[PDB]
């Protein structure tokens, strides 16, 4: 009887591994976003640099 | 170096000045400066040291290592001019302590090879040995009063040759 | 040139540490047993 | 923008069957890059001082050009069609809340039944066999197969 | 000061038996010195906040660490500061303002250790 | 380095090889007395070994309870002479294992039981301290003996390995088997024996068991004496190599230490 009570409050929360994948996904998102936007920053600096430079 | 010498005689000022009657001299021989302050300041608060009153129990002499060499050859001279003094005079017993009595050697070193002198066994002065009796000769306990001396000697290289 | 006493922890190289080591080992480890003779002993007086 | 739920670990490894672990341990490596990587780029862009450079340019025409498309054109985001685990979800839904659960809460009624089945029943001092025969379906001799008596084998 | 001073004692002590590598407490005293050892590493050109500092070498120094292995210890230390400076960046404020690890900074860090050390 | 550094490891150097020269000694004493000692041991081991050659004995092919027995020292610096045994022991164990048996092991010196304390941690049967340091007698041998039968490891089959003692440069490891009552009842060989119930020859098992470790305790300690010798002169010739090295090195370090102060002073004195 307690082992099945035990396996029915661990599927109260089987839903982790769910809530894992969810912010791993989200924050991936996130994170490829935020190298764009520094990624077309840094390019535009160094190509006006080109010409303060010069 | 890192031994414990300056650790040992301030221990040593800690529990025999303290509680010895007589006077006592400090003299400060090409050391730290830090240390010199912060030896002051520990014998102000113990109370050696009277600010206030005329009942200070101990007398400061400073030569600390960035003096030019003639400075710290000379300072254990004043030292102990001012220790013999109370020796004699006062007649009293009286502490003297030297920190470090390398200083004087190593200072009378820098300037040898300016005033003419051939060096001897290893970058010394060829008056080492008496240059160093003529000092060490008058701290001594006398008929007519009694000098404690406490010395540290810095030893180069834990070389004790 | 010669050799004397204690000379082998004086040069401080593999044989100095591996004697130090083998030193303190065997005394910590007897440094435990009496401790624990010493524990027995004071539950053992108290009455 | 970013407000990540948080998450128990240690009550996270609880749920991985062996022939899932292999899986469970690398998403929680990936999971670790990526959060490493997020901490490490800035919380914002740093600003452009198109003032002093563009006063410090010759073709201040061409720079200011350059800084009105910045300022127009802006950058992409992706979107969450690589999410589509969304499904798995309501998938779980059916073991643990309606299959896993139903049959576990059917085990659990039986073995309660045959609790207080086995915890009522009459002092031992005032029981008969055809009551441990009845009971306990062990003591029973089977005259099946040892019709003779004891009905034992006497090698027992 | 207060971290540490028990840090050097354990250095000090494993230091001694080190030259070679069996009862419990000296097999411990050895793990323990092992673990203090690769905490101690670093990299080039990322200085460390004292209040990290004193996050990672109070893990380290709680007999927390003895678990894991000593080839883990820089993932551990490493992991472990990346959490902390984003979940728990309230703590480390907390421990750079007053200055100390006062008991309830004390018991919020045993928690936060306990917690991660399982969780990875 | 330079000079001191000379001096210190040279001074250490000196003094270890002076250590090895006198413990080379001590080693050669204790191995004439075990030699000594060892060959009446020798006659009646091999005359409590006669029965089983005598009778051949073949250990049952069905059984799966193996004891592993394994006599070294704790003392070190013998070379070889651990290492070689707890080698075999490791082989067998695992040549047993691979064939399905439950191997055991004894230990019977601590260098054994600490080779052998990564793999195999858990067989350990019992493992018996303080070899060495007194040459064995026969109370160890029946001291062993009676905590293997009253551990109640009830073996099917055994084997002793010891380092027989060949010359006193030279050993061999063997492996002497040991039997249980089972198999000596069930041997068509042993119908031949009169007035033999399973009590007596109950007893005859103890007392062979007894008699074969006391033989190999001998073997080992007479092996091991003259691999301590032998070990601690090759130690001693590799300090004096050393040494010579070191003084040649010294004394260069020194002539040329002289020639660089006298140069200082010299330069010193010219250039006033
Ligand atoms: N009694 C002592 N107890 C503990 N540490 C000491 C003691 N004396 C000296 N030390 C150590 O030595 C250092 C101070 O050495 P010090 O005596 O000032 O140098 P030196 O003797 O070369 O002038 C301190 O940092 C301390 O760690
Ligand atoms: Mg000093």
């Amino acid at each position: 009887i307690d082992m099945e009570k035990s396996q029915q409050a661990l599927v109260q929360k089987r839903h982790y591994l769910f809530d894992v994948q969810r912010n791993n996904i989200a924050m991936a998102l996130e994170v490829t976003y935020r190298e764009r936007l520094h990624r077309v920053y840094r390019e535009v600096k160094n190509r006006l640099d080109y010409h303060i430079s010069v | 170096a890192g031994v414990g010498k300056t650790v040992l005689i301030m221990e040593l000022i800690n529990n025999v000045a303290k509680a010895h009657g007589g006077y006592s001299v400090f003299a400060g021989v090409g050391e730290r400066t830090r240390e010199g302050n912060d030896l002051y300041h520990e014998m102000i608060e113990s109370g050696v040291i009277n600010l206030k009153d005329a009942t200070s129990k101990v007398a400061l002499v400073y030569g600390q290592m960035n003096e030019p060499p003639g400075a710290r050859a000379r300072v254990a001279l004043t030292g102990l001019t001012v220790a013999e003094y109370f020796r004699d005079q006062e007649g009293q017993d009286v502490l003297l302590f030297i920190d470090n009595i390398f200083r004087f050697t190593q200072a009378g070193s820098e300037v040898s090879a300016l005033l003419g002198r051939i060096p001897s066994a290893v970058g010394y002065q060829p008056t080492l040995a008496t240059d160093m009796g003529t000092m060490q000769e008058r701290i001594t306990t006398t008929k007519k009063g009694s000098i404690t001396s406490v010395q540290a000697i810095y030893v180069p290289a834990d070389d004790l040759t | 040139v010669r050799s004397s006493a204690g000379a082998v922890r004086d040069a401080g190289g593999a044989f100095g540490k591996r004697e130090q080591a083998e030193e303190e080992r065997y005394f910590r480890a007897r440094a435990k047993e009496q401790l624990a003779a010493l524990k027995k002993h004071h539950e053992n007086e108290i009455s | 923008k970013l407000a990540l739920k948080t998450i128990d670990w240690v009550a996270f490894g609880e749920i991985i069957p062996r022939n899932q672990k292999a899986v469970a341990n690398s998403l929680k490596s990936w999971n670790e890059t990526l959060t490493s990587r997020l901490a490490t780029l800035p919380e914002k862009p740093p600003a452009i001082d198109w003032a002093y450079y563009k006063a410090n340019v010759a073709k201040a025409g061409l720079v200011d050009d350059f800084e009105k498309k910045f300022n127009a054109l802006k950058v992409p985001i992706p979107e969450d069609k690589y999410t589509a685990q969304v499904d798995a979800e309501e998938k779980e839904d059916v073991k643990s809340c309606a299959e896993f659960l139903t049959q576990s809460k059917t085990r659990i009624q039986e073995y309660e039944k045959e609790l207080e089945k086995m915890r009522n029943i009459i002092p031992f001092d005032q029981m008969t066999i055809e009551d441990l025969n009845e009971v306990f379906p062990e003591t029973k001799l089977d005259k099946k197969k040892y019709p003779y008596w004891p009905h034992r084998p006497i090698e027992t | 000061k207060q971290v540490a001073g028990t840090m050097k004692l354990e250095l000090a002590q494993y230091r001694e038996v080190a030259a070679f590598a069996l009862d419990a407490a000296t097999q411990q005293l050895l793990s323990r010195g092992v673990r203090l050892t690769e905490l101690l590493k670093q990299g080039q050109y990322s200085p460390m906040a004292i209040e990290e500092q004193v996050a990672v070498i109070y893990a380290g120094v709680r007999g927390y660490l003895d678990k894991l292995e000593p080839s883990k210890i820089t993932k551990f230390e490493n992991a472990f500061l990346s959490h902390v400076i984003s979940q728990h960046q309230a703590l480390l404020s907390k421990i750079r303002t007053d200055g100390k690890i006062s008991e309830e900074s004390d018991a919020k860090l045993k928690e936060i250790v306990t917690n991660f050390l399982a969780g990875f | 380095a330079t000079l001191k550094d000379i001096t210190r490891r040279l001074k250490s150097i000196k003094n270890i090889q002076k250590i090895t020269k006198s413990m080379k000694m001590v080693a050669a004493a204790k191995y004439a007395r075990a030699e000594r000692e060892l060959k009446p041991a020798r006659v009646y081991g091999v005359g409590s070994l006669a029965l089983y050659e005598k009778a051949d004995i073949k250990t049952p092919e069905d059984k799966k309870k193996h004891l592993i027995i394994g006599v070294s020292s704790d003392r070190g610096l013998c070379g070889a002479i651990h290492s070689s045994v707890a080698k075999q022991m490791k082989s067998e164990a695992a040549n047993l294992a691979a064939a399905g048996k439950e191997v055991k092991i004894i230990g019977v010196g601590d260098k054994i039981r600490s080779i052998l304390h990564r793999t195999h941690s858990d067989q350990f049967l019992v493992t018996f301290k303080e070899v060495g340091r007194r040459p064995p007698t026969f109370g160890d041998a029946s001291v062993i003996a009676l905590e293997l039968l009253n551990s109640g490891y009830e073996f099917d089959e055994g084997s002793i390995i010891f380092n027989r003692f060949r010359s006193v440069i030279s050993y061999k490891t063997e492996e002497k088997p040991i039997f249980s009552l089972d198999t000596i009842s069930s041997a068509e060989s042993m119908s031949i024996y009169d007035d033999i119930d399973a009590d007596v020859l109950r007893n005859y098992q103890e007392y062979s068991l007894a008699n074969i470790i006391y033989y190999s305790l001998k073997e080992s300690t007479t092996s091991e004496q003259s691999a301590r010798m032998t070990a601690m002169d090759n130690a001693s010739k590799n300090a004096s190599e050393m040494i010579d090295k070191l003084t040649l090195t010294f004394n260069r370090t020194r002539q040329a230490v002289i020639t660089k102060e006298l140069i200082e002073i010299i330069s010193g004195a010219a250039a006033l």
